[PDB]
């Protein structure tokens, strides 16, 4: 029995839902069990390579905080009194054995303290990457729709050679809809593989997507990512954080 | 003291919408406030302009310099290139010239020289966009 | 028990058209069957199956989406595609006598 | 690998303990209490009594708008009297 | 599109072939080489090479221009003066049109603040919202709108329409409460009373010509037929209107939203209203 | 002779560690949470500068504001010191005025 899979939320009239096969992981032969259709404002928006670049870079450095820290002339210990006076000597003049000309002095223009980089893009803009990703993956044909990740056996070998059969890259990335709910064989699959990584569906991220060769989702993965992302589109400017309550979002 | 009792109708009245609801169905077009919805079905030109999520023309003016002033056409999919033809075909005439233009074909999105958000919301209703 | 890796190459076959149309007339009649939509997903997934099945090569993903008629099946299915790795497209490529090309990977 | 459990919000509400020095002092008065409330529902433990103010706190609350807020009658004579005046 | 069959021509997008949109990172300046050392664009010895030049505003020794100009008390009491903001006739009907104002239901500063219509800042002294005779000419709504400050234009084009407004004042902190209900909700606080207006704005409050929320309902069919006069229009009886119960709901003056009473607790992880019994807290909330 | 004789020893870099093959990981906790969560909320760190950027000035500033009880005598006169120095010269020196 073929899995098709419609699109929930309304598609626009001059677009058409883009497809994918739905697979499966049961078997390595079982490479099409349906058919999935995607909707074109998640899985077919512009090619945002800018976008993409901008998402990554704030992945990468948002969370950043440089603990690099350098003690300035005042905070090197001693130096406190002229080493010699200003003229008679014949040296040069000085006025500590601390500045950043001595050697073990301070640094003039070192790191300072541990250093924050985080700011926020648009949450529109992450939204947006997050789709622009998607779409690159099933452009490139690297994106495969699972009907679950339920495994025969909770042997790494089985998902490698599976991987290595079905071409996919030496790197995937598998998500599920909840951590909670995630098949105990491919749990196991997994935990004992470093290329293949398997993530719940609130952890898909532009970065993880880009590391990794392959992204495989699940149906309700599926259904889940298109509803969080068309959310943002169509949304009005928050009264306040969207974790407060609100008449219509859960 | 304490007096419990179920008259949150009131409340939920006071909660607010995140999305942004659909307009309503009207009689007559165009509504008193000049919004008119798009034509259904869509036309069949070789681009397509979308809706803002407020379901407005997406032009809009620009200034910068405090001088160059411009106007964007931002949410184009298809040939943004007949577009570009388009517009240039039907502002020539108003002002005398081939209007200087920038096709962004990256962000999907048409800048024109000066002023003419208004016309050119008009001219997209009339293609029904 | 592992399938021994499936060869990317594909070369159309010759009886293709009317392999092409039983299989439509098995999924689905009327003349100018090249113009039949696929908007229905249980026709399109029977007929892509069923095709991908016998030929051993799959309309991939990011072009399934345009498979709108059979024509536009038929078009994808007479295209051929080749797994040899670049040192072979090279190699057996007419090389002039005085190209010599290696490989060390 | 497999991704640790995302992260959640501690569930239910949070009550720390009041013998503890490090706990602020915001998170032990009855605003803290009322917010609990507000947010949990009686999951929160809180006695909803309590919301409302205490009969001390409801005689200053008088006392202030008595001193503050006066009552439209007497702002309508006071301002009769100034137009009386002015004119 | 195009685009994305390009992409299937492409190589893999990955980490390694990311680049910003061109113009989108400007280089970055640093003293180093012949063109940007030496003297780093500080020009020649002097004070603001050193980097010791005087204070913004500083003119030399010369009296500056700003310490010669005046005092005027141009600013004076501006944190004190009420702010409007303004909502044009030509606004309200377009959020109707769109659906982002129910004209069904009383059309009050919450309902407008969900839609999305205004934003009213209290910590800025926003006092509420004024009607705006702008697109009077083009409104054709029937609603039963209740707002701050209105003109007297605005007012006859809701009258006109079939309509009711009222002007109604709010405190602040009612003001607050009212834009961002939930949040206050949230606060587990009960619902406060709401403030009369101050001794200045009593007068324009109790006036029947402003629509006061506190002026005699006697006098306004005389005001609203000066109005159609006025204006040349018929004063439509709005009596056998068949929406009069909505055009003629009107909350309490000491009440902040419509079906809720000052006092009451809003529980909402449990959906419920927890009302006060006491006799003083009664007496309170109801004074 | 400011240049080593020999070739530094080879560093090798598993890219694929559990710290970087699980990087990024729930940075869209917010918006693929319902807004929970904030991802600034994932940033581990000085309690100080979680989710929050600013010069050297106001760094110090809001590290003695909101650890300087906490902080060590000699700590806390050399944070002291350096928000004094930092202030004159963010507020009386610089090219542009
Ligand atoms: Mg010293
Ligand atoms: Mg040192
Ligand atoms: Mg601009
Ligand atoms: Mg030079
Ligand atoms: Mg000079
Ligand atoms: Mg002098």
């Amino acid at each position: 029995e073929p899995v098709l899979r419609k699109v929930e939320l309304p598609v626009p009239t001059h677009r058409r839902p883009v497809q994918a096969w739905v697979e499966s992981l049961r078997g390595f032969e079982q490479e099409r069990v349906g058919l999935a259709d995607l909707h074109p404002d998640v899985f077919a928006t512009a090619p945002r390579l800018d976008i993409l670049h901008q998402v990554a870079m704030w992945q990468k450095n948002f969370k950043r905080i440089s603990y690099a820290k350098t003690k300035t002339r005042a905070e090197v210990r001693g130096g406190g009194r002229k080493p010699w006076p200003q003229k008679g000597t014949g040296r040069a003049r000085h006025g500590s054995i601390r500045s950043p000309l001595w050697r073990g002095g301070g640094v003039a223009h070192g790191p300072r303290g541990p250093t924050s980089y985080y700011y926020m893009l648009p949450m529109k803009v992450r939204a947006l990457g997050l789709k622009v990703a998607l779409t690159v993956k099933l452009a490139q044909d690297d994106l495969h729709i699972m009907d679950s990740l339920e495994l025969p056996t909770g042997d790494p070998q089985y998902l490698t050679e599976l991987a290595h059969y079905r071409r996919w890259g030496d790197s995937v990335l598998l998500v599920d809809l909840t951590h909670e709910e995630m098949p105990q064989s491919i749990v196991e699959a997994t935990s004992r593989l470093k290329t293949f990584n398997l993530i719940p569906a609130v952890g898909l991220n532009v970065h993880s997507m880009l590391k990794h060769q392959t992204l495989v989702l699940t149906l309700p993965t599926v259904a889940f990512l298109e509803d969080k992302l068309l959310w943002q589109d169509s949304r009005y400017r928050p009264l306040y954080p969207f974790s407060l309550p609100y008449s219509d979002f859960p | 003291f304490v007096e419990s009792v179920d008259e949150y109708q009131f409340v939920e009245r006071l909660l607010p919408a995140t999305r942004i609801p659909d307009p309503p169905k009207h009689e007559h077009y165009p509504t008193p406030s000049g919004w008119q919805p798009p034509r259904d079905p869509p036309p069949n030109l070789p681009y397509f302009v979308r809706r803002s999520r407020m379901h407005n023309i997406p032009v809009y003016k620009d200034i910068t310099h405090g001088n160059r002033q411009m106007t964007v056409i931002r949410k184009v999919e298809g040939d943004i290139w007949a577009l570009q033809k388009d517009v240039e075909d039907f502002l020539s005439p108003l002002l005398g010239k081939t209007p200087v233009t920038q096709v962004n074909e990256v962000t999907g999105t048409l800048r024109i020289k000066g002023y003419f958000d208004q016309e050119l919301k008009a001219w997209l209703l009339e293609k029904g966009f | 028990v592992c399938p021994p890796l499936r060869s990317r190459a594909y070369t159309p076959p010759e009886d293709l058209q009317s392999r092409l149309e039983s299989y439509v007339k098995e999924v689905f009649l009327p003349s100018n069957w090249q113009d039949i939509s696929l908007e229905d997903s249980r026709l399109k997934f029977n007929l892509l199956a069923h095709l991908a099945d016998d030929l051993g090569h799959v309309v991939p993903n990011s072009r399934l989406h345009q498979m709108c008629r059979v024509r536009d099946v038929l078009d994808f299915y007479n295209v051929p595609i080749q797994d040899r790795s670049k040192f072979d497209e090279l190699s057996a490529s007419n090389l002039p006598p005085n190209l010599k090309i290696t490989w060390s990977y | 690998y497999r991704a640790r459990p995302p992260p959640r919000r501690r569930p239910g509400p949070r009550w720390p303990d009041p013998e503890d020095l490090l706990t602020p002092r915001w998170q032990l008065g009855p605003r803290y209490a009322a917010k609990q409330f507000a947010r949990y529902g009686a999951a929160s433990g809180v006695v909803p009594g309590s919301l409302w103010p205490s009969p001390e706190q409801l005689r200053e609350l008088e006392a202030e708008e008595r001193e503050w807020y006066p009552s439209l009658a007497t702002m309508q004579e006071s301002l009769r009297v100034k137009q009386l005046a002015e004119e | 599109a195009r685009a994305l069959d390009l992409l299937r021509g492409l190589p893999r997008v990955s980490l390694a072939n990311l680049k910003p949109n061109p113009g989108s990172k400007k280089p970055e300046r640093r003293p180093r080489g012949r063109r940007r050392g030496r003297k780093c664009g500080r020009g020649h010895k002097g004070e603001r090479q050193r980097g010791t030049r005087p204070r913004l505003g500083f003119e030399g020794g010369q009296t500056p221009f700003y310490i010669r100009i005046p005092k005027y008390g141009f600013n004076e009491g501006h944190s004190f003066r009420r702010q409007y903001k303004p909502l044009s006739l030509n606004r309200l009907q377009y959020l109707i049109d769109l659906g982002r104002v129910d004209p069904s239901q009383p059309i009050d500063l919450t309902q407008l603040v969900n839609g999305r219509g205004v934003t009213i800042q209290p910590l800025k002294r926003d006092y509420g919202v004024q009607l705006v005779e702008e697109g009077a000419d083009t409104f054709t709504a029937k609603v039963n709108i209740e707002v701050q400050l209105a003109s007297e234009l605005a007012i006859a084009a809701i009258e006109k329409n079939g309509g009711v407004v009222t002007t109604a004042f709010y405190d602040p902190r009612s003001l607050d409460i009212v834009c961002k209900p939930v949040p206050f909700f949230l606060r587990g606080q009960p619902i406060p009373k709401r403030m009369l207006p101050p001794e200045e704005l009593v007068p324009y409050y109790t006036d029947a010509k402003n629509r006061g929320y506190l002026a005699d309902p006697a006098k306004f069919p005389e005001a609203r037929l000066e109005l159609a006069r006025k204006y040349g229009y018929i004063l439509p009886d709005i009596t056998k209107d068949e929406l009069f119960k909505m055009l003629c709901t009107r909350k309490d003056p000491r009440q902040i939203f419509f079906g809720l009473a000052p006092g009451w607790v809003v529980n909402m992880a449990d959906k419920k209203i927890l009302k006060p019994t006491d006799e003083n807290l009664l007496k309170y909330y109801t004074s | 002779i400011g240049i080593r004789l020999t070739l530094p020893p080879p560093k090798v870099v598993d890219r694929w560690n559990e710290k970087r093959a699980m990087f990024g990981v729930y940075d869209n906790i917010g918006i693929l949470g319902n807004f929970e969560k904030h991802p600034k909320e994932l940033i581990r760190g000085p309690i100080w500068l979680r989710g929050w950027k600013g010069n050297e000035l106001q760094r110090c500033i809001r590290k003695r504001k909101m650890v300087g009880s906490r902080m060590f005598a000699d700590d806390l006169h050399n944070l002291n010191k350096r928000i004094r120095y930092l202030y004159k010269h963010f507020n009386r020196h610089g090219k542009f005025r």
